[PDB]
């Protein structure tokens, strides 16, 4: 993972996965692994600080780009197979505070929700207030509608 | 059904050269009392009380099934432990685990055969609870205990005794057939054909369900829609 | 609810729970957390129906019978409920657990597919992953269902198409083969019977 | 004696049943067209109820025919509707709660 | 009861198999290949468990305590050493007949105390 | 295991008087309905090895129109009975004047002997039952209708009604557990009534083939 | 009978063979060496109750080339000597099973171990010490 976060070695497609009830462990370098980016968590703290935002508003001048912030140790890509060895948290303010305990053993967090959906359910306004099969049928219905 | 693997607790096989050495510390067999090779089993108390056996029980049906091949020994229902003992009256060996896993896998202790699981419940519909009439003339529904199974066998059912050989319905048609003929196959075709239309709620005439049940059975032999 | 949730959770783990005869300690367990769940969705729904007024528009519908039921208003207002997969509740579909954000043997509530939110106060993220689960099942079952449906229909008139009331008023196939000797047993016509009581029965 | 055949038709009794015409619709049609008013005595003798139900009876046919094996299946194939017939037209039911002239 | 352990032939190293010495009764274990032989120690040969009564403590290693995933309280401190963290999970094993009992792994590393209540 | 035996034989010889009574040979209801302890006081309650063994407990009835026509049934002894044990039996009805008669085996019959039934059946029309097919009454039981077994002469007022032919009917094969009840050839046909839901009683007609 | 036999259905092949006489073939002629390849801690005897009925069934092969005879008997091309069923089960062995492994002059023994690897899976699925894999998981997938 040291290796991993500073692409010395392991570019950052490669997953490690430890097994540790089954004594296994896996490492995976092929093609066709989908995976995506998550944010790093130590001890209960973001990697991302707030000079790493000021560095990468003013893009466009300074070139912080998003590559910087994978070399810089910040985001991970995780693939499905490392995704069930880890702890993730949904929002760091939320989830990542003193309060009745709950895990306080995160790993990641997500950058945000609503990159779970795709293409054409990312144009639906607000869709967590809409039953699901009608969701499905607007992301049939988006690739129909003339512009 | 009930087989030996629903009672026992384990199977352990020893070797003891003289049947008075008794390598298992066992007092009983001391004062109960020809092959070395033994097979010894333990059950457990839990499944024996609930189904009600004892070792002689047990015994006679060891007795009747392998004959006089073999003997078990078998404890008194009064220590802790459920053992009974088991030798070879006179493909050596290897016999002794082929028929421990023979009597394993098939004695019929109690039950009969392909019935797996029998549930037990108060009826809560009308249709399923007795119905009489009183001096009055009224229905009066009466909830006494029905049991519901998982497999059938419903002629070996029947024929026992404190079973109601009027009113047992089977869920299985080809078996109908079988045992109670076409014009019950008619009738208990149209009763489970009408429960899933009426299990919705909704209404179907008697009409077409007995159309349907008339054409699929008017020459004697199922005639299935195929 | 919630908290008579975990404590059969702290019963079940200290064993200080008995199993229902006729079922396994894991499915009287699954019986009495969805006997929880769905009284409390009930007693919400009920307190949501109370709650309604004379000039609601959701109420001038489910009353007249337009459209819509009284659960969806209870779902739009109160609570959406458990989301359920063939009858249970959201598999573990990872190691021991529902989705990466889940501690692992976490049979709680949220971890396994109840909504405590409305349509009206939205879904989180968690919820809004369970409920497209639970949708896509009967969305599956929509597809599924013709091509056995049509077949059944084809195949039940494939047997009785010749079949028809003829001048006797018997009933006779195409090789005139009589299968009633009256229609539907009495001679009568579907579309012009009714329900009736028998007055003196009973 | 049709009430015992009824009980072996019907275990389970549900007066419940699917039957043509709605007979107290109809009498309750006839009581509006007719200006029953049953505040009164009625009209209608009693012999007449029953000698009026015993022809119409005659006059639903099913089964054609008059040789006994015809008339058996005439007497099933109407047989509940009958039942109900002389249960709802009967001479106490008429002169106490329907009051038809 | 126990548990039956399978032996070798210590010259060619194969599955030494059971047989009865018919003069002087006695259970020698022998190999197929060659003609070594040896004395029975145990006289228990086949042994199985039916019911399957099985202690999972056996099963379960130390190492689990490193899992991220898993949850922990300090409610149930060691037996041994009394730390207070220790990390609880289910039987996690197919054919656990009827078990929802927690196995607790004490934290604090290399005391590796693994408990169940 | 003798009370078990005996309760079984009990019921075989109460549903034999049934099916005496509902084929047509008279039979009184003394012995049609008594109970268990007249048949273990009249036949002596040790069917292992004792007075209640078969063959002297078995039943000839005479038909109610004339006793001219009679029905023997036989319990055999034999579990799997077989050629060389029924040409005995078959020796006994040449023996009389009588034409038919039972028999109801313990375990399933051996194949030859059924052929042997098959083959001096136009002589003796004669058939068999099992005993697990016989503790019970299946006309008792409430999916199956009242059975009537119809005679020629009102077989051919029926056809004679609807004007039809005697293939045309729906019918009812040979070997199904009601018609064998009865026992009944081909080209016999049967009433069956039956109370329906829409109009009250219904009667059908099935042929035997 | 004796229950629970492992055997092998493996490319080329008509018939499944047993494990045992795919590692006599592979280069293995004793059963502890076998074993230890399998098996990775002697004192479970649950392992070993499991493993021995498949053992039992195959002590009339004790030699590599015997096994290679009966590996090349089953094959898609039915060599007419022992000579050349040697040369097809040897082709099979070396190049169509576990590409992955390796294909090379010497990669028995690592074959050997990934064999026994995935007999060491089976066991502990079929004794219920881990779980099944589901065929759905989009790990799986690629
Ligand atoms: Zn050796
Ligand atoms: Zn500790």
């Amino acid at each position: 993972r040291k290796l991993r976060r500073q692409m010395d070695i392991i570019v950052s497609e490669v997953s490690m996965i430890r097994d540790i009830r089954e004594r296994e462990i896996r490492i995976y370098t092929d093609a066709g692994r989908i995976c995506r980016p998550l944010l790093i968590v130590e001890k209960q703290k973001l990697l991302l600080k707030k000079r790493h935002i000021d560095q990468l508003k003013e893009r466009e001048y300074n070139n912080y780009s998003w590559q910087d912030l994978v070399a810089s140790g910040v985001v991970e890509y995780i693939d499905t197979l490392e995704e069930e060895t880890v702890m993730l948290a949904m929002t760091p303010d939320d989830l990542q505070e003193k309060e009745v305990a709950y895990c306080s053993t995160y790993t990641h967090c997500e950058i945000h929700p609503s990159m779970i959906l795709g293409v054409c359910a990312s144009i639906i306004p607000f869709p967590d207030h809409n039953q699901s099969p009608r969701n499905t049928y607007q992301s049939a219905m988006g690739k129909q509608a003339m512009g | 059904h009930t087989t030996l693997r629903k009672v026992t607790a384990n199977t352990a096989i020893y070797y003891d050269p003289n049947p008075q050495s008794t390598v298992v510390a066992e007092d009983q067999e001391w004062v109960n009392v020809i092959s070395p090779w033994l097979l010894r089993v333990e059950l457990d108390r839990k499944h024996m009380t609930d189904r009600k056996l004892t070792m002689e029980q047990i015994a006679e049906k060891i007795n009747a099934g392998f004959g006089d091949d073999l003997n078990c020994i078998f404890n008194d229902d009064n220590a802790e432990k459920l053992v009974l003992r088991i030798r070879i009256m006179n493909d050596d060996d290897v016999f002794l685990r082929c028929i421990e896993s023979n009597m394993l896998t098939d004695m019929t202790l109690q039950g009969i055969e392909q019935i797996s699981k029998v549930y037990m419940h108060l009826p809560q519909t009308d249709n399923k609870k007795k119905i009489i009439i009183t001096e009055d003339g009224e229905f009066k529904a009466l909830q006494e205990w029905i049991l519901e199974t998982d497999g059938v066998s419903l002629m070996r059912v029947l024929s026992e005794k404190d079973v109601d050989p009027v009113r047992t319905t089977s869920n299985d048609i080809v078996e109908i057939f079988t045992v109670l003929g076409i014009e019950a196959v008619r009738k208990a075709l149209e009763r489970e054909l009408y429960h899933v239309i009426s299990f919705d709620g909704s209404y179907v005439n008697y009409r077409h369900l007995a159309l349907l049940c008339d054409t699929m059975t008017c020459r004697g032999h199922l005639m299935a829609i195929t | 609810a919630k908290q008579d949730v975990i404590e059969v959770i702290e019963k079940a783990h200290n064993n200080e729970l008995e199993p229902t005869p006729g079922n396994t300690l894991r499915q009287t367990f699954e019986n009495q957390v969805n006997r929880i769940l769905n009284d409390a969705r009930d007693k919400t729904g009920s307190s949501a129906q109370k709650s309604l007024s004379e000039y609601n528009n959701f109420k001038s519908m489910v009353v007249s019978g337009a459209k819509g039921s009284k659960i969806n208003i209870s779902q739009v207002i109160a609570v959406v409920g458990q989301q359920n997969v063939e009858g249970k509740r959201i598999p573990f579909g990872f190691k021991h657990r529902t989705l990466p954000h889940f501690i692992k043997d976490d049979y709680g509530p949220e971890s396994r597919g109840f909504v405590e939110n409305s349509y009206l106060a939205g879904l989180t993220p968690t919820e809004f992953f369970f409920h497209a689960m639970g949708g896509r099942e009967g969305l599956i079952d929509t597809a599924v269902k013709t091509a056995e449906t049509g077949y059944i229909q084809r195949r039940l008139i494939k047997s009785m198409e010749s079949v028809m009331v003829k001048y006797d008023a018997t009933v006779r196939n195409s090789i005139n083969q009589v299968v009633q000797l009256r229609y539907g047993e009495d001679g009568l016509a579907g579309e012009s019977v009714e329900f009736q009581n028998l007055a003196t029965l009973k | 004696e049709d009430r015992e055949v009824l009980r072996v038709i019907f275990p389970t009794g549900d007066s419940k049943v699917v039957l043509p015409c709605n007979l107290l619709r109809m009498i309750w049609n006839a009581q509006k067209i007719f200006h029953i008013n049953p505040r009164l005595p009625s009209d209608l003798h009693p012999i007449k109820v029953v000698e009026g139900v015993k022809e119409l009876s005659k006059k639903l046919v099913i089964v054609n025919g008059d040789d006994p094996l015809s008339r058996q299946a005439q007497e099933n194939a109407t047989l509940l509707f009958n039942i109900h017939l002389r249960s709802t037209l009967c001479s106490r039911r008429m002169a106490e709660e329907f009051r038809l002239s | 009861p126990g548990f039956v352990g399978i032996r070798f032939c210590q010259e060619c190293n194969n599955m030494l198999y059971p047989k009865e010495d018919k003069e002087n009764r006695i259970l020698l274990y022998a190999c197929r290949n060659c003609d070594y032989q040896q004395e029975a120690d145990n006289s228990c040969i086949y042994v199985n468990k039916i019911t399957h009564e099985v202690d999972e403590l056996t099963q379960i290693i130390a190492d689990v305590s490193q899992d991220p995933t898993l949850p922990r309280t300090e409610d149930h401190p060691c037996q041994k050493c009394g730390h207070k963290e220790a990390v609880f999970f289910q039987s996690h094993s197919a054919r656990a007949e009827d078990a929802m009992r927690l196995y607790y792994v004490c934290t604090a590393p290399h005391c590796g105390h693994r408990w169940t209540e | 295991d003798d009370e078990e035996e005996t309760y079984r034989l009990w019921k075989i010889r109460k549903t034999i008087m049934q099916l005496c009574h509902d084929r047509g040979y008279l039979v009184t209801q003394d012995e049609l309905d008594q109970t268990l302890e007249e048949f273990k006081a009249q036949f002596g309650d040790k069917p292992s090895e004792g007075r209640p063994r078969r063959t002297d407990l078995t039943v000839l009835v005479a038909h109610n129109d004339d006793p001219t026509d009679q029905m023997f049934v036989f319990f055999p002894e034999e579990p799997k009975v077989g050629i060389k044990t029924i040409k005995v039996y078959c020796q006994r009805m040449q023996e009389e004047n009588i034409t038919r008669a039972l028999i109801v085996v313990q375990q399933g019959m051996t194949p030859s002997a059924k052929q042997s039934l098959v083959d001096m059946a136009p002589k003796y029309i004669l058939e068999q039952f099992l005993q697990q097919e016989l503790l019970i009454n299946i006309t008792e039981h409430e999916l199956v209708p009242e059975h009537v077994v119809m005679t020629k002469e009102e077989v051919t007022e029926l056809l004679a009604r609807y004007k039809l032919r005697e293939n045309q009917l729906p019918r009812i094969q040979a070997g199904d557990p009601v018609a064998r009840y009865f026992g009944i050839k081909r080209g016999q046909v049967v009433k069956i009534i039956r109370p329906s839901e829409t109009a009250g009683r219904y009667i059908t007609y099935r042929l035997v083939q | 009978a004796i229950g629970q036999r492992i055997v092998a259905t493996l490319p080329y092949i008509k018939q499944e063979v047993p494990i045992i006489i795919v590692f006599r073939a592979l280069g293995f002629v004793s059963d502890r060496d076998i074993l230890e390849h399998i098996i990775y801690d002697f004192e479970d005897p649950e392992m070993m109750e499991m493993v021995k009925p498949s053992l039992d069934e195959a002590f009339v092969i004790q030699e590599q080339n015997v096994a290679l005879n009966f590996i090349g008997s089953r094959g898609a091309k039915p060599g007419v000597t022992k000579e050349k069923r040697i040369k097809y089960a040897k082709e099979v062995l070396q190049k169509e099973m576990l590409p992955h492994v390796g294909v090379s002059d010497f990669c028995e023994t690592k074959k050997a171990y990934f064999l026994g690897y995935m007999v060491h899976r089976l066991l502990l699925a079929a004794l219920g010490r881990r779980e099944l894999d589901d065929r759905d998981h989009y790990g799986n997938k690629r």
